[PDB]
């Protein structure tokens, strides 16, 4: 319909906490075809991360379930089978968002913040498919995670301060993706530590806008690190 | 691990 | 089969996919036998969190609209809402629809009919909560004449610990309270059910008395909230 | 108020 219509039912739905609604009436907007503003950004980004987060979160419980189950081989298989149906979900969530990025919102994208955005998104998508691919597949979208990944990071080192909240948030989860993706804890440790020091020795370029969102990434960042030693 |  | 369906249904309840969970245990109660203790339990936490979802997105939308003045956004919050209450609507009639058609008539035990007819007055207190005019009134008549079975039924057959017992008194009272306005009628079922199940503590069992002294602690959480 |  309407643009602005859409996008008042996206912030309905998103206080009804009915993220298909709102993933529904953003990826209307997304499909218009014209560069989204940053709030439209932000609630498209927010409605996928529901509809996505919630396949994930039954995803690691059934998959849990399904390795408790080990030796009762009714309920195991029981567990496999919705563990697989929870996938096809997921696989089809991400190719939806996969496809609107390849489409309309990488192609638009007009500013180095707005490229590092959704190539950073890309590389989650792509990440989440990782997460749960088996075959032949699984190497090739390891690197399509990975690639999305770099060309976002090159960018914003040149164009973003260190405090940027955008590129503190690619440098979290690139790393999550050395460590959990790449099975690689020392580049995963590697690029959060130099994220967060960098970010560190350069607070006073925090601007009023973003210091809540900066120093909560920073914080989520050393976590890892701490985790991950 | 946290992702953002 | 209807082990399976069972077992599929308490991996949707881990997973949180309460339609998955909803659409099994509606499959087990379409095949007509009676169901056990676990199979109504499954079959009531499953409907409550779906119709919870729209109950708690009609409150927010519904507020938003009474706090909007600007007649544009009002207008979609509205609609917003209308959408929201038909599903509720299609939830409560298909929970109504199973208890008409296979539960209730099916019910051989009192412990069954009372845990059915407290279920009957729960969606047609869901249906109150947003109907307006004389619909309304049917409504509220359907859901306190199922609550005042239950309640005769459970006070004559079962402990005055049984779980269902005080579930349907707490339940019955919140009627009264936001249903019917009457703050002192909810204050005295809640109270005298309170001190009924304290007078007797003897009848607990060692499988329900968790349960048991949890609704007893939320009767008296009512009681405090109301009186204050 | 809670219910069940």
């Amino acid at each position: 319909m309407d643009k602005n219509e859409l996008v008042q039912k996206a912030k309905l739905a998103e206080q009804a906490e009915r993220y298909d609604d709102m993933a529904a009436c953003m990826k209307s907007v997304t499909e218009q075809g014209a560069e989204l503003s940053n709030e439209e950004r932000n609630l498209l980004s927010v409605a996928y991360k529901n509809v996505v987060g919630a396949r994930r979160s039954s995803w690691r419980v059934v998959s849990s379930i399904e390795q408790k189950t080990e030796g009762a081989e009714k309920k195991q298989q029981m567990a496999r089978e919705y563990r697989e149906k929870i996938e096809t979900e997921l696989r089809d969530i991400c190719n939806d968002v996969l496809s609107l990025l390849e489409k309309f919102l990488i192609p638009n994208a007009s500013q180095a913040e707005s490229k590092v955005f959704y190539l950073k998104m890309k590389g989650d998508y792509y990440r989440y498919l990782a997460e749960v691919a088996a075959g032949d597949d699984k190497k090739g979208i390891v690197d399509q995670s990975q690639q999305a990944y770099q060309e976002a990071f090159e960018i914003s080192k040149k164009e973003m301060q260190p405090t940027h909240p955008i590129r503190l948030g690619l440098a979290l989860n690139f790393s999550v993706f050395y460590y959990e993706i790449l099975n690689s804890p020392e580049k995963a440790c590697s690029l959060a530590k130099t994220a967060f020091d960098e970010a560190i020795a350069e607070l006073d370029t925090l601007s009023e806008e973003s210091y809540k969102d900066s120093t909560l990434i920073m914080q989520l960042l050393r976590d890892n690190l701490t985790l991950w030693t | 691990g946290h992702s953002l």
